[PDB]
């Protein structure tokens, strides 16, 4: 499965974005799909996971934040900013979780973001 | 400049030019090699075949 | 990508995954801590140690191409690339995982170099036919396999899971452990493979694809170090406590358990036969970020580990001699592979060179072939920094690997102060075990986990 | 496992010859040994085999002919050239088929057996 990304946007601290995320099907049964954040040569860390279930999970420290909301028809993730941090300066990784003999894990592309003050 | 190989008709043969083939950023297309474990863009960014991968096949034989 | 060479008459390669599992970012992330920094520094001391010595190499000083594999197989393969693009160096010690080894191998056949792998255990690297000028100082693991199904045994755990990686590896050894649990009377759960590119999610789902069969009591393990550690966050997120029993990947490594030490205590690991270096310590110790400007990657380890910022120039008081150091499982293996090499080099010189110290006409154009067969047969030598105990030495058989020795691990001491593993037996040509070691394994504490399909009914009521 | 043989021998038509093929146990169970014989460039042609067990076959044209003896101590195959002919000029080779996960056939080097006039 392929993970396309979208809703880069250019705004200050406080505003809102869109990220989407979609993918193709290709009769895989893509059980959970969520964000990563990251910086080129760091480890990764979630803030954002549904595994199309209605269960959800956040981050450690957003857990009132990053609204993630995903679809089971279009197969695609959509997550909120509610309220903007100048640390969240990371690039973010939609994926998606597809267990055919490998239980293997896609990414997408990175969708560099910027807060000001 | 190759600018492209027609690739082989087995798998190890595909994979290992594609590997090869990707070191030296060489597009590369197939005829007769079916394995899905080529699918994986992440690890085979050329090699771009005319065929379908195996789980295709896996569930035709399946049904 | 950073080069790192050094300056001798001839030049050797080396492999080494000093960067973790690349992330979806960049090619490669943080630094291996333990595995790659101790092993490029261990490979550089031995190095050091037969540039000074006048019985291995007297005259003739041998470099080094060390690079960074940043455990993938794309990577791997550039920088093996980078080597061979003089012939397109004379030998390359390199090669920790299954398929960095195996791409290696595919590109130094091709251009008639050897290889001497320190870590890479898998079976399908035995095959001559496929892999020639290719060798190793550890054994293969199918034998592994049979050592671990011998403890299975051992323990009455019939009704096992298993979880491997994708590969060459993961593969193999499944493989190896099924057909000798076959043949011991131990059935396999379920089957599975984890994958490279990986998430927090997706071990979560293995673990619970693996707690709908409560029977499985037990898993067998043959993934790397970074699937071991997910699975076992995993597990100990979703609260499942169960043994393990894992393969070369997580062995002894304090970086699995870092975390989830609560889901990996009393988990029966297989790790390679050795011993610790009483030189290497003193050489890792005696490492500093500005002393030792030869290696950026130890800048960066040193950034990453004491939580450093050099754009900061605050932690200019930290050292190794401060804080506690262990040495690993193949520390040995890969200064025996570099020393392997160096003999191989010295039994060469002194058959085609048998006046002179230094190199020849003969000798500046390295034969990888002729060099592979001087190897494989005319090296024999005890192990370089051994204790006086042991009578240890690195013999190559037919297949260019090393002699089938284990030493069994199991995680214990559920106190936060004293978190270690503990050596219980050893396997060499048979089984060995002590369960007086192993808390749960004695039966005073209480009896251990069985994994089976149903209870050994008794024959006097109920029949079978 | 690897094969190793000996005894090549350069002979006319009617002589005495002996090839010897043995391998290494390595603790794996081979099931079945017998010897090959073929041209560069062309096919096999199977001249003799056993199976540990007594059960033996030979080529069309060698029934009586390519006395065979092993023993599953050292696993070593024994071969005799009871009638030689200008026809088996082709280079003979021995195999030995081990079952681990692969049921992989190893080979050995080569040995040249020519018969002239
Ligand atoms: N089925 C194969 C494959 O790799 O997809 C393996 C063997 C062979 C077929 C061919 O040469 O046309 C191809
Ligand atoms: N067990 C492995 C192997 O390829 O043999 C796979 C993961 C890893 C161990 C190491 O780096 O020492 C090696």
């Amino acid at each position: 499965v392929q993970l396309v990304q979208s809703g880069g946007g250019l705004v200050q601290a406080g505003g809102s974005l869109r990220l989407s995320c979609a993918a193709s099907v290709r009769f895989f049964s893509i059980n959970t799909m969520g964000w990563y954040r990251q910086a080129p040569g760091k480890q990764r860390e979630l803030v954002a996971d549904i595994t199309s279930s209605g269960s959800t999970n956040y981050a450690d420290s957003g857990k009132g934040r990053f609204t993630i909301s995903r679809d089971n028809a279009k197969n695609t993730v959509y997550l909120q900013m509610n309220r903007l941090k100048p640390e969240d300066t990371a690039v973010y990784y939609c994926h998606a979780d597809y267990k055919y003999t490998t239980h293997n894990t896609a990414w997408g592309q990175g969708t560099q973001v910027t807060v000001s003050s | 400049a190759i600018t492209g190989v027609i690739g082989g008709s087995y798998s190890d043969v595909s994979i290992q030019v594609a590997n090869l083939l990707r070191l030296f950023q060489i597009p590369q297309i197939s005829y007769a090699s079916t394995s899905a474990k080529l699918s994986d863009k992440s690890r085979y960014d050329y090699f771009a075949r005319t065929v379908p991968p195996d789980f295709f096949q896996a569930k035709a034989m399946a049904e | 990508k950073k080069v790192l060479t050094l300056e001798g008459d001839l030049v050797l390669g080396g492999l080494f995954p000093v960067h973790q599992k690349g992330g979806p970012a960049e090619d490669c992330g943080p630094v291996n801590e333990h595995r790659g920094i101790q092993r490029l520094e261990a490979m550089l001391f031995a190095l050091d140690r037969i540039n000074r010595d006048p019985h291995l190499l007297p005259g003739v000083r041998l470099g080094a191409h060390i690079l960074d594999s940043c455990s993938k197989d794309t990577h791997a393969l550039e920088q093996a690339l980078d080597f061979v693009r003089a012939s397109l160096i004379t030998g390359v010690i390199g090669g920790s995982y299954s398929d960095v080894s195996i791409q290696v191998a595919n590109l130094l056949r091709l251009f008639q170099i050897p290889q001497i792998s320190y870590a890479s255990t898998s079976a399908k690297l035995s095959d001559k036919s496929r892999y020639d000028y290719f060798a190793r100082t550890v054994p293969p693991d199918f034998f592994q396999a049979k050592a671990m199904a011998e403890i299975l045994r051992f323990f009455n755990w019939t009704y096992v899971s298993t979880v491997a990686s994708e590969g060459d590896y993961g593969e193999t050894g499944i493989e190896a452990f099924e057909l000798e649990a076959r043949a011991r009377n131990i059935c396999v759960a379920t089957s599975e493979k984890v994958g490279r590119a990986m998430s927090r999610a997706a071990f979560e789902g293995v673990v619970r694809a693996l707690l709908q069969k409560p029977s499985a009591r037990v898993a067998v393990l043959f993934t790397r170090s970074e699937d071991a550690r997910e699975l076992l966050a995993a597990s100990q997120r979703l609260n499942a406590s169960f043994t393990w029993v894992a393969s070369d990947g997580w062995g002894a490594l304090e970086s699995v358990v870092a975390g989830s030490e609560g889901a990996a205590e009393g988990a029966i690991t297989i790790e390679l036969a050795s011993y610790p270096i009483s030189d290497f310590a003193s050489y890792f110790q005696s490492l500093d970020p500005w002393n030792n400007s030869r290696n950026p990657w130890f800048r960066e380890f040193w950034e990453q580990r004491f939580r450093c910022s050099f754009r900061q120039r605050d932690c200019a008081a930290h050292s190794l001699r401060a804080v506690p150091f262990e040495q690993e499982s193949k520390i040995m293996f890969v200064v025996n592979a570099v020393y392997a090499m160096a003999h191989a080099l010295h039994n060469m010189h002194r058959a085609l060179c048998p006046n002179t110290t230094r190199l020849c006409d003969a000798m500046r154009p390295v034969n990888g072939r002729r060099l592979y067969k001087d190897f494989v047969l005319n090296v024999k030598f005890d192990a370089p920094f051994r204790p006086a105990d042991t009578h240890n030495e690195v013999r190559f058989d037919r297949f260019g690997d090393g002699i089938g020795r284990y030493n069994i691990f199991t995680y214990l001491r559920a106190g936060s102060g004293r978190y270690r593993y503990q050596k219980v037996g050893y396997w060499a040509e048979g089984l060995t075990l002590d369960t007086s070691l192993i808390p749960w394994a004695s039966p005073s504490a209480g009896p251990l986990p069985a994994s089976r399909c149903s209870e050994p009914c008794l024959q006097n009521e109920v029949k079978s």
